[PDB]
């Protein structure tokens, strides 16, 4: 129920959940999911709980060209997780964090079940 | 780069009969004048290589009876600025072939105005090469 | 800026002082009048004579094709007008219009007219429908009428040049000019018009070596140009590019950019003086009479630079020489195969460098565009310069993450993210460089295969081609090589072993890499990988895809063109011209795949 | 010495049939004087003036023309109408000398409407192209205000810049860059190329050196990487000049506590 | 004499004007940035105001007053459209009242083949015979001919 637990709670204000738990540890490294100052800029942080992992997505929909709307996040996995849901940041205007999430429940007693790479497509 | 915050043409007697405020930031005509009082007065009848007021550059040519001023920010190059300061100074001088006085101004009021517009136009120095200029104009 | 450009010595003839030239557009035939007195008409394309005519044997000053009319107009300085119906070369009519040396004809196209200027100090108008009436005579001369040109733009209004140095521009309601202006300080040899309708310039010629530009609407000499090397026999408006063609009384070509106005180049076919010029109105091919002969040159690209994101935006830039300022197109709507479609409007860009390549990033994304010889790569959505440098030759590392370059020497350096890749550093004779999955260096009329990390001569095949397209996943790859074409397999494992073993053939590359599957004898207008399917154009204008042992033409196209893009989802092909009307034909990729798989025994 | 109210009525007398070029010229001077020391302004007074000034235009007299410009120039942020002027404007433009032209743009630029703009662009193209720099220079400054106003469309024009980019007058060389910078300064990147652009390049109306310095540093400043190969190139050059100020310019900035390369600086210094 | 030549931009008034004035013309758009021109005719010293009437200014075309005394009103003859009704009447009446101190000589332009609808109908419609009023002339022209020009001026140069 780490620093990261605080994040479990921070995450908690949302209610579309499909399980969570309490955060166990968080990310050893936040990943910019869109590279350096992109048309849209993403830095992502990943959070682990005893039950679920949430990827909560930190960001500045970059271009003043755009505001992205109808936003949800696809993730597609290789080494297990049960995939509950992909989250839509209802709207994201320029230079601005908003939150989108993607959620999974973490299988623990299987050989090959929580380290995973997930494939992302922004819509 | 818009150097002239303002430009002033001044008495010995610490007054200004021409000023074109290239840009104003403290309003009024008035407000300029109070400033004169300090500044000119204080300076009056004596100039500097360099002079400053508060991070702003203070520039200008004098005559025994007359004062010329340019203001810019002291945050930048003496030389050019000088070069300019002169450029004006000379040009007009040369142009005039005379030392301006109180006389000069009344002697022909128009020329000032005319002059004023050509080099600097609100702020930046468009025009120059004073001889050139001098020749360049006459009309 | 460079001549990395189309100049073609299109067609040649060495001859005499070929005074006059006149163009048959409607079928690109050309008519030429000689100082011999014989005139000839040629199909240049195969250097073949369409017809020749001995109209007179006195030098024959003037010529027209009357295309609408389907007849060809001719005049020689027997002061008679002889007509042929060009529809044989069957000679229709003759009569004496102008009784002095007849210099020029200008024609109203819209309206059934033939305008003539002649040295008699007369301009006469004659009406062909009236059956060569002298409908009206235009006079206000001071000398021989040397030239007439119709402002065809306003056909209706026209301009006249004389060497008494003056120009009269006329209104119909002025069988005299509206005015005369005092142009030359020499004489006004010639008057010419500004291709665009939008603005208006004339150029007029002199050998005084000074050029004046004029704007009619204001009515000014816009400006007067100097620099020259020798009496300009002629100078002309490039109608394709903004350049100035200068010509001399010695037959010097100097080009000044009609934008840089910097001498871009001098060329010598010292075939002596510019007697005539005539230009493709399609603005690309031009011919001039010189003394030693004449030469025709071909000067064009076949495309703009654009590359399409599969969302559906072909972003091109420019139009033809318009600023790059114009990219975009996500559209918004749907319609029938045959029928035509609407575009969006929101430019971005306004570059300077003039390109001739566009290539997308492998994900469309990053385009690298080259122009003026350097490469601007854009961050596109960004409209950011993704990057720049000077080229010579290129390969994206197909992967979408590196790129290679051929330095205007010829010795390779490659950069991945501005890091040279020297793990790979042959620098052998080349021809061109090819990237893709597998490295090609095309060299020594061979194509030689290289690794991606170290070079390896994987294989060498027989000859050199022109172009490669790789299947998508690389796998089966398509190389375009004139008429003829091949489809191949690249077999990995062999290499892995072989490599491990090391001992190999690489003169040939190693015979233990690739296999030659089959070849189609092929002519390609444009061509496509659908995966490993070669969907292709032929320049015979059937769009065919080679499928199944079969090549089928989905359809045959007007004349052949450019493959807009098939956005697969839609399963349709967007077809593209170069004139910005898109046509689409749906297929359905699956069908192909369905076929692919089943043969493969993936019936189920 | 003299007073406004009377004058304000009286100026229109020039507008009265009155022929005596001098008289009016003088009267105009005064107005300007009132103005110069400080003056209220306003519409009614203006409007009446609008009809008043306007008739007066069979004048050939060049100097006469001058006077006009000035006055008009006075009206800018508080400007009133343009269409009349169009013809007039056009007249400067077609107008033989060069001269006439520059003043007109100059009033125009705080004051105006998008719209016309297009048209006047063409004129700009021309200005942009002309060999006697001056007018071209005149053109440029206006733009700035137009930038005030906006100037973005001005941006579109980058191309012209290029055609222009070839320069051979010192001051002029200077002017172009100023703009440019603004332009690219919304943009790192190009600039990097720009640098390269100048890199082949030395500079005509120096001044150019100097802005560029601030600039040249300004990327570097944040750690636009390599001081080493680029910067240094600049520096030897900088160093070398009798544009002592330039040398200085570099010198002053490099204020480095450990002495980045303490040594050299001392020579420069000695020299200082 | 401030004599105002009126009509729109696009009329080709201007064409006429300089045709007369200079001998030579200029585009069928009357001015955008005015004409004030001086002409001596019969060595009598005249100011021509030529308006490429264009609306905003048109609205303001009254815009000036002093020293007004004569009208060329250019109207295009063959103009089948903008000529009469509210507009025509309004303009005329307004002008009339405002400067009842100046003769109104209307100029009918590009008559070519006349593409009007009756010389008679219109003149009446304009109340050309509402006359009991200031020196008037109704005058026909197609510009290219200049079908009545010199009289206009001539008859005018009558005192």
């Amino acid at each position: 129920a780490t620093r990261q637990e605080i994040f479990q709670e921070q995450l908690a204000a949302v209610p579309e959940f499909q399980g969570l738990g309490p955060l166990f540890k968080s990310s050893p490294e936040p990943v910019a999911l869109t590279e350096s100052e992109t048309e849209y800029v993403i830095r992502c942080t990943k959070h682990t709980f005893s039950d679920h992992l949430v990827f909560q997505f930190d960001c500045t929909n970059t271009l003043n060209d755009q505001t992205l709307e109808n936003v949800t996040v696809q993730m597609e996995p290789t080494e297990a997780y049960e995939v509950l849901s992909y989250v839509p940041a209802r709207s994201l205007p320029y230079n601005q964090p908003g939150t989108c999430y993607t959620l999974v429940a973490l299988p623990t007693e299987d050989p090959t079940a929580v380290a995973c790479t997930f494939s992302c497509v922004m819509k | 780069l818009y150097t002239v915050k303002a430009i002033l043409i001044l008495d010995n007697d610490g007054d200004r009969l021409f000023a074109k405020y290239y840009d104003d930031t403290y309003p009024s005509v008035k407000e300029q004048k109070a400033f004169e009082k300090n500044i000119f007065n204080k300076t009056h009848r004596t100039d500097s290589e360099i002079a400053l007021l508060e991070g702003l550059t203070v520039v200008y040519k004098s005559s025994i009876d007359l004062y010329f001023y340019v203001i810019g920010s002291s945050y930048e190059n003496e030389l050019m600025l000088m070069a300019v300061l002169n450029c004006l100074f000379d040009s007009l001088s040369q142009m005039l072939r005379k030392n301006v006085e109180k006389r000069a101004l009344l002697e022909n009021m128009e020329g000032l105005f005319l002059a004023v517009d050509e080099i600097v136009d609100g702020g930046v120095i468009l025009e120059s090469d004073p001889q050139q200029v001098v020749h360049r104009v006459a009309l | 800026m460079p001549l990395r450009l189309d100049i073609k010595r299109k067609l040649t003839a060495r001859s005499d002082r070929v005074k006059s030239v006149d163009l048959h557009p409607t079928e690109p035939w050309m008519l030429a009048s000689l100082y011999n007195g014989s005139v000839c008409v040629w199909n240049h394309e195969t250097q073949t004579l369409v017809k020749t005519f001995e109209v007179c044997d006195l030098p024959v000053r003037a010529a027209k094709f009357v295309a609408r009319k389907n007849w060809v107009v001719t005049g020689a300085d027997d002061m008679q007008i002889r007509v042929f119906n060009y529809n044989t070369l069957e000679r229709v009519h003759m009569f004496e219009a102008h009784s002095d040396y007849i210099r020029c004809i200008a024609v109203h196209p819209t309206q059934p007219f033939i305008l003539t200027s002649s040295d008699d100090m007369l301009i006469k108008l004659w009406d062909w429908d009236k059956k060569w009436s002298c409908s009206q005579v235009f006079e206000g001369h001071t000398h021989y009428v040397m030239q007439i040109v119709i402002n065809p733009k306003d056909n209706n209004q026209f301009a006249s040049a004389s060497l008494d140095r003056t120009i009269k521009v006329w209104q119909l309601g002025s069988s005299s000019p509206n005015f005369t202006l005092e142009g030359h300080e020499k004489g006004v040899n010639c008057i010419d018009y500004y291709s665009g309708g939008d603005k208006p310039y004339l150029i007029s010629g002199a050998d005084d070596r000074l050029v004046k530009i004029w704007d009619y609407q204001n009515k000014t000499c816009v400006q007067t140009l100097e620099g020259h090397a020798q009496n300009v026999s002629c100078a002309s408006f490039h109608p394709e590019l903004p350049i100035i063609i200068t010509g001399s009384e010695d037959g010097t070509v100097r080009i000044w950019h009609s934008s840089t106005y910097r001498l871009e180049s001098t060329l010598n076919y010292g075939m002596e003086r510019v007697w005539c010029v005539a230009s493709l109105r399609g603005s690309n091919n031009v011919a001039l009479g010189y003394d030693e002969g004449s030469i025709i040159v071909k000067l064009g690209r076949e495309e703009p630079a654009m590359s399409m994101d599969a969302n559906g935006k072909i972003i091109w830039a420019k139009h033809s020489e318009v600023q790059q300022a114009n990219l975009k197109a996500m559209g918004d709507t749907e319609i029938k195969d045959g029928e035509r479609l609407p575009l969006a409007v929101k430019d971005m860009g306004s570059c300077e460098i003039y390109p001739q390549t566009i290539q997308h990033n492998p994900n469309g994304r990053f385009v690298v565009v080259c122009g003026d010889g350097e490469y601007i790569i854009y961050t596109a959505m960004a409209l950011r310069n993704k990057s720049f440098g000077s080229a010579q030759e290129f390969a994206w590392a197909h992967d979408s993450s590196e790129y290679a370059i051929r330095e205007s020497n010829s010795i390779v350096k490659i950069f991945k993210n501005f890091k040279e890749k020297k793990s790979f550093k042959p620098d052998f004779g080349a021809e061109s460089i090819y990237g893709g999955f597998l490295l090609g260096v095309r060299s020594v009329n061979g194509l030689a295969f290289y690794d991606w990390e170290n070079t390896e001569l994987i294989r060498r095949i027989e000859i050199q081609p022109k172009h490669i397209f790789w299947s998508d996943s690389g796998e089966l790859v398509c190389i375009a090589t004139e008429e003829s074409f091949f489809i191949l397999k690249y077999l990995s494992e062999k290499v892995l072993a072989a490599q491990e073993t090391h001992e190999g053939v690489t003169e040939d590359g190693i015979e233990d890499a690739f296999e030659v599957l089959g070849e189609i004898q092929e002519i390609v207008k444009t061509g496509l990988w659908v995966g490993d399917c070669f969907i292709y154009t032929s320049s015979v204008n059937r769009l065919n895809y080679y499928v199944g042992g079969e090549i089928v033409t989905i359809a045959h196209l007007d004349r052949t063109m450019y493959l807009l893009g098939y956005i697969p989802k839609d399963n349709r092909l967007y077809l593209g011209d170069k004139e910005l009307n898109i046509v689409s034909y749906s297929l359905l990729v699956s069908v192909l795949e369905y076929q692919t798989a089943v043969m493969r025994r993936d019936f189920s | 010495h003299l007073e406004k109210s009377a004058v304000l009525q009286e100026a229109r007398v020039f507008n009265e049939t009155p022929i005596n070029p001098r008289k009016c010229a003088h009267i105009l001077t005064k107005i300007l004087y009132l103005i110069n020391q400080g003056e209220h302004l306003g519409t009614t007074e203006a409007t009446e003036a609008f009809f008043a000034m306007t008739k007066l235009f069979q004048s050939n007299d060049p100097t006469l023309r001058r006077m006009c410009y000035l006055t008009i120039k006075e009206m800018s942020c508080i400007a009133e109408d343009v269409i009349i002027v169009t013809s007039s404007l056009t007249k400067d433009m077609t107008g033989k000398e060069d001269n006439y032209r520059g003043p007109a743009v100059r009033a125009l630029c705080q004051i105006t409407d998008s719209t016309m703009l297009q048209a006047v662009e063409r004129y700009m193209k021309q200005a942009i192209v002309d060999k006697v720099p001056s007018v071209s220079s005149s053109a440029l400054v206006s733009s700035l205000h137009l930038l005030k106003c906006s100037f973005d469309v001005v941006k579109r024009w980058v191309n012209e810049a290029q055609e222009a980019a070839s320069s051979d007058n010192i001051m002029v060389q200077y002017h172009a860059l100023g703009l440019l910078y603004h332009v690219r300064k919304n943009d790192r990147l190009a600039v990097s190329k720009m640098i390269s652009k100048f890199t082949r390049h030395g500079l005509k109306s120096p001044f150019a050196y100097c802005m560029m310095i601030r600039v040249a540093s300004k990327q570097l400043e944040e750690e636009d990487g390599s001081r080493d190969s680029p910067l240094f190139d600049f520096i030897e050059s900088c160093l070398r000049n009798k544009h002592e100020m330039v040398v200085y310019e570099a010198a002053s900035a490099i204020v480095n506590l450990p002495g980045c390369s303490a040594k050299e600086l001392a020579p420069a210094v000695s020299v200082l | 004499m401030r004599i105002l030549m009126v009509g729109l931009d696009g009329a080709g008034k201007t064409t006429v004007l300089y045709k007369l004035k200079l001998g030579e013309v200029i585009t069928t758009i009357p001015t955008i940035g005015f004409n004030v021109e001086t002409v001596q005719y019969k060595n009598i010293s005249f100011t021509v105001w030529d308006v490429g009437g264009q609306d905003r200014i048109r609205s303001l075309w009254r815009h000036y007053y002093r020293n007004t005394e004569g009208v060329i009103f250019v109207v295009d003859s063959n103009d089948r459209s903008r000529i009469g009704e509210a507009r025509e009447v309004m303009q005329r009446m307004l002008n009339e009242d405002e400067l009842r101190n100046a003769a109104w000589l209307v100029f009918a332009n590009k008559q070519d083949l006349p593409e009007a609808m009756s010389a008679a109908e219109i003149t009446e419609k304009l109340g050309l015979h509402s006359i009991r009023n200031r020196p008037w002339f109704i005058q026909a022209t197609c510009a290219t001919s200049g079908e009545g020009l010199y009289e206009g001026l001539e008859w005018l140069s009558n005192s």
